[PDB]
RNA sequence: UAGUGAACCAGUACCGUGAGGGAAAGGUGAAAAGCACCCCGGAAGGGGAGUGAAAUAGAUCCUGAAACCGUGUGCCUACAACAAGUCAAAGCUCGUUAAUGAGUGAUGGCGUGCCUUUUGUAGAAUGAACCGGCGAGUUACGAUUGCAUGCGAGGUUAAGUC
RNA sequence: UAUCCGGGAGUCAGACUGCGAGUGAUAAGAUCCGUAGUCGAAAGGGAAACAGCCCAGACCACCAGCUAAGGUCCCAAAAUA
RNA sequence: GGUGUAGUGGUAGGAGAGCGUUCUAAGGGCGUUGAAGGUCGAUCGUGAGGACGGCUGGAGCGCUUAGAAGUGAGAAUGCCG
């Protein structure tokens, strides 16, 4: 392969979806967490059972 | 590594700010209220750019009912008489003649009458 | 785009006379407010004032049906507390007979620059004074319209 | 050359008081101008009045124009720095003050 | 952080009675100064990977460059002193003019000196050999001994 | 003379000698086009169509295919998040008349 | 009380209108010729109606 | 406004009885060659001259945005009510990334800001004086699902050595 | 379009209108259910204005046309039918 | 790539495609005949946004592919000025 050329295969590496930068993103002004309660919360949520 | 964002945002802005020109004192000079203008101003021009034809659609009939009164006839009643006698000029066109060419609209006129 | 739009102070104004010696005052104000819009002509356009000038006459005999003579009331207040005046129209008939058909036209009227302007076209007066012979005006027929 | 500048720079009083002095003089001739600055007892005719009579010794020397038919064609205060300082006021605050600065700046014409 | 920075732990106002807003620390994210929401940490990027798919990389690369016709093989580079031109002038006998991975037996010292300082050029010595020596490279002068080298380590 | 013909799902008063602008024609540039679509022949004399003239047509010269200003299309609705954003530039074609009949 | 509003470029400038000052009384002295307030010594030769002061 | 709290005489100035807390503040020019001399002025500060590639690079020193404060000028504005725009449009003035041009705008139609939180807010419910900067789903170790690659009922090394 | 398997959620404050019942004073823009719709999350047209009513679902452009509810003397398009 | 049919209101929310910023490796190219940045323009793209010119400025910066993130601000009675 040379350098200046590089591809990977398709659907080996996908694009991170990155959270509460613009409304048109969908995970923005909430974080896919809706709204208030506690598992809207930092460290929130409840215990795994 | 760090990243700071000093052209992004002031040229994002700019790009408001232009759109934002003839408002009223900061409604030109200031981000926010040109931004909440802007929106305003692109609503009420999607808005406008269907209430356009209606009005010109109004006026057009308002004229074609002065220039039928002054023949002895109504804007529905000449319509009506064009739509039988299978007549098909627009409203536009109708209103043109009846500004310009009185003698084309009498002529419209006469075939309505005589469709009636 | 095409359309014509009548030029502002092109539009030749004409002169036109109605006798209200029988008819109803919103009726005749009607025509008449449709006349001082520009509405009867084919220039209309809603923002140049393409309309006509209008003299009224025998005013003090337009006609009143059933009860409005004695109980269509015309109220207006001072914007001062309690001060609110009331006018019957079967006594602002036999006095200011003007006045009524204004306020008629007027309510009929839009409420803007243009139709502020076009309240002014209106001329009104009670009999047949008629000192507008100088502008060569022209009569109308009400009862047909 | 047929223009010459005065400026005062870093001037302790105020731009808005200063702009009423300038006013007059906007639009006149440097005789009645500085009559005018003489005969205004406000403070910022005096710094006017010596820029004034600045920009038309410019004139004569730096430029050999003919004192007698000149024209105050532009004057201006801009701001300029606020040295700001703080008045002590009741009960433990403090309030500032914006001890402002004007950049007189006179212009006068051959006509 | 918030919580390595110089600073902190008085509350710089109460909690109430003033017009301002809610703050805990003249050091906290939204201040002039202020620790760090998350940012960097000391991290290791590094991974391996498995040994099949390392060697079928090397094979890869090495099969491209044959297939390319991108390889050069010597029989000699036995420099009597390290000096810098006679290289030079072995490329232009053997027409390189571009990049150039020059894989050497373990011991050709002179001829590893002579071809360093040369910008077009990159040196290694049969063990350390790597794929992004070799994808970087164009061209891959080779002496007989070093393929040999390579062909029994792979 | 003049005439009124219909095209672009609209109508059109035109004379010869002037251009005008339509919708998209599948025509390209500098070529012949001709509207057997009529409604109205005019000036000194009148007849009308019914709802087209008997057989008529107006020839025109294409002289360019271009696209209108950019209409933006920004749709809003306060306090619910979301808006969309568009472009449009409505593609036209000019076309100057050369004969009428 | 409070503002609640501030005022704009505009409406300052508008309130700024009759902030202005004149000048007055300014005519010249028949003597020196420059210029002095009307019923004022001329401060520069000093004379009044005539009469050195 | 980052990086140490501190690139500058910083644990300084300052606050506090004290323990203690705790700032701000970088850039002329290649080289001072840093403005001889003259003029206004009490001086400062300007204006010429002159150095310099450049002085609208002259100590507030590279660039020099915005808010903000002004000066002038093309158009409009003193019978008009208008989330201040939009659409249509006369008149006037200019002439472009030359293309269904730019600016202004009489007049008319329609139209109760943005956010948050709400069953529902133009909201007399909350936040924002404005401008500029800063400022919020990251990483480590593990688990699981999908996608991709290698190998395949065999797939793979950890630590450590070179 | 239903089912099964697996990944990811959000939602557990709902409101009104019409019909069926309760509580209520067969009062409440009241409360609680059912049922259908709309809003919420839906602009547009009418109801003067007016989330929740009537008509109707905005991908865009058009100085094109036919209709819906609602309307046609003027404001304000259409019949002084 | 084209023809036809059907559709394209949208909150929480899920999915997929992208624009832009800083840096890196490689390739290639542009800059005292004036880079970045600043400013004005009547320009192009469906959108994020991208160019080309005029003036300023005075030395570093783009373009293609791929990668890594302190990656995008209008609100926090937010902090500093
Ligand atoms: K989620
Ligand atoms: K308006
Ligand atoms: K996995
Ligand atoms: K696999
Ligand atoms: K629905
Ligand atoms: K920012
Ligand atoms: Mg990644
Ligand atoms: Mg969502
Ligand atoms: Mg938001
Ligand atoms: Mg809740
Ligand atoms: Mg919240
Ligand atoms: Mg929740
Ligand atoms: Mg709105
Ligand atoms: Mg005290
Ligand atoms: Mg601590
Ligand atoms: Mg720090
Ligand atoms: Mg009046
Ligand atoms: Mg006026
Ligand atoms: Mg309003
Ligand atoms: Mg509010
Ligand atoms: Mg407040
Ligand atoms: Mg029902
Ligand atoms: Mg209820
Ligand atoms: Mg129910
Ligand atoms: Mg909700
Ligand atoms: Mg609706
Ligand atoms: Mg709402
Ligand atoms: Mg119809
Ligand atoms: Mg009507
Ligand atoms: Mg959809
Ligand atoms: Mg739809
Ligand atoms: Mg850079
Ligand atoms: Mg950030
Ligand atoms: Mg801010
Ligand atoms: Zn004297």
């Amino acid at each position: 392969m040379k350098l200046h050329e590089l591809k990977p295969a398709e659907g080996s590496r996908q694009v991170r979806n990155r959270v509460g930068r613009g409304t048109s993103s969908g995970n923005g002004k909430t974080a896919g967490r809706g709204q208030k309660g506690q598992k809207a919360r930092s460290g929130g949520g409840v215990r795994l059972g | 590594a760090r990243v700071k964002g000093g052209t992004v945002t002031r040229k994002r802005r700019k790009k408001v700010l232009k759109l934002a020109k003839g408002y009223y004192g900061s409604k030109h000079t200031l981000f926010k209220s040109a931004k909440e203008q802007v929106m305003n101003s692109y609503y009420y021009a999607f808005r406008d750019r269907r209430q356009k034809k209606r009005d010109f659609r109004k006026l057009w009939i308002a004229r074609i009912n002065a220039a039928a009164r002054m023949n002895g006839l109504s804007y529905s009643k000449l319509m009506h008489g064009l739509k039988l006698a299978e007549i098909d000029i627009n409203r536009k066109m109708l209103a043109d003649l009846a500004v310009n060419d009185a003698a084309a609209f009498t002529a419209l006129a006469e075939q309505a009458k005589d469709a009636l | 785009r095409t359309t014509y739009m009548a030029k502002a102070g092109e539009v030749e104004r004409k002169w036109y006379v109605v006798d209200a010696t029988d008819v109803p005052l919103g009726r005749l104000s009607a025509v008449v407010a449709s006349v001082l819009r520009g509405k009867n002509k084919p220039t209309f356009t809603p923002h140049v004032d393409t309309g006509d000038f209008v003299i009224v006459i025998n005013a003090d005999k337009v006609k009143l049906t059933g009860k409005k003579a004695t109980d269509k009331i015309y109220y207006r207040h001072s914007m001062y507390p309690g001060g609110l005046k009331s006018v019957t129209a079967g006594e602002l008939r036999d006095k200011n007979s003007r006045r009524l058909i204004e306020t008629s036209v007027k309510g009929m009227l839009p409420k803007n620059t243009l139709g502020r302007k076009q309240f002014t076209k209106l001329n009104v007066y009670g009999g047949a004074e008629h000192p507008h012979a100088a502008q060569q005006p022209e009569v109308l027929d009400i009862t047909n319209l | 050359i047929t223009s010459a500048k005065a400026t005062a720079k870093t001037v302790r009083t105020s731009p808005r008081k200063a702009r009423l002095v300038i006013d007059l003089i906007r639009g006149k001739s440097v005789a009645d101008a500085i009559s005018i600055l003489k005969f205004t007892p406000n403070k910022s005719a005096g710094i006017i009045e010596k820029v004034l009579m600045s920009a038309v010794a410019n004139a004569e020397n730096n430029f050999d124009l003919d004192v007698e038919s000149l024209v105050v064609s532009e004057a201006f205060v801009n701001e300029g720095p606020t040295m700001k300082r703080f008045r002590p006021r009741a009960k433990g605050s403090a309030s500032p003050i914006n001890k402002r600065t004007s950049h007189i700046t006179v212009v006068v014409t051959e006509k | 952080n918030r919580s390595a920075v110089r600073g902190g732990g008085r509350k710089p106002w109460r909690q109430k009675g003033t017009g301002r807003a809610r703050q805990g620390s003249i050091r906290s994210p939204q201040w002039r100064g202020g620790g760090v929401v998350f940012g960097p940490t000391p991290r290791s990027y590094s991974y391996k990977f498995p040994k099949k798919v390392r060697r079928l990389a090397m094979k890869s690369v090495l099969s491209d460059k044959v297939a390319e016709n991108n390889l050069v093989a010597v029989e000699g580079l036995s420099f009597d002193a390290p000096k810098t031109k006679e290289f030079k002038q072995v490329l232009a006998n053997l027409s390189i003019d571009t990049k150039v991975l020059v894989v050497l037996e373990n011991g050709n010292d002179f001829a590893a000196l002579s071809a360093r300082n040369l910008p077009n050029v990159s040196v290694v010595t049969s063990d350390n050999v790597s794929v992004l020596d070799v994808v970087s490279a164009n061209k891959v002068l080779a002496t007989q001994t070093a393929l040999t080298q390579i062909e029994e380590v792979l | 003379m003049y005439a009124i013909i219909k095209t672009g799902g609209k109508q059109v008063k035109v004379e010869v000698g002037q251009a005008i602008y339509v919708e998209k024609l599948n025509v390209e540039a500098g070529e012949k086009v001709v509207f057997d679509e009529v409604i109205l022949v005019g000036g000194e004399s009148t007849k009308v169509g019914a709802p087209t003239v008997a057989g008529a047509t107006v020839e025109g010269t294409v002289e360019k295919h271009g696209k209108q200003k950019k209409v933006v299309t920004f749709q809003y609705k306060p306090k619910k998040h979301s808006h969309r954003k568009q472009g449009h530039r409505q593609p036209y074609t000019k076309v100057m008349i050369e004969a009428i009949n | 009380a409070v503002p609640a509003r501030r005022t704009s470029k505009a409406k300052k400038a508008k309130r700024r209108t009759h902030y202005k000052l004149t000048i007055k009384g300014l005519n010249a002295c028949s003597n020196c010729g420059e210029m002095k307030k009307s019923h004022h010594v001329c401060p520069a030769c000093g004379h009044y109606d005539g009469k050195d002061v």
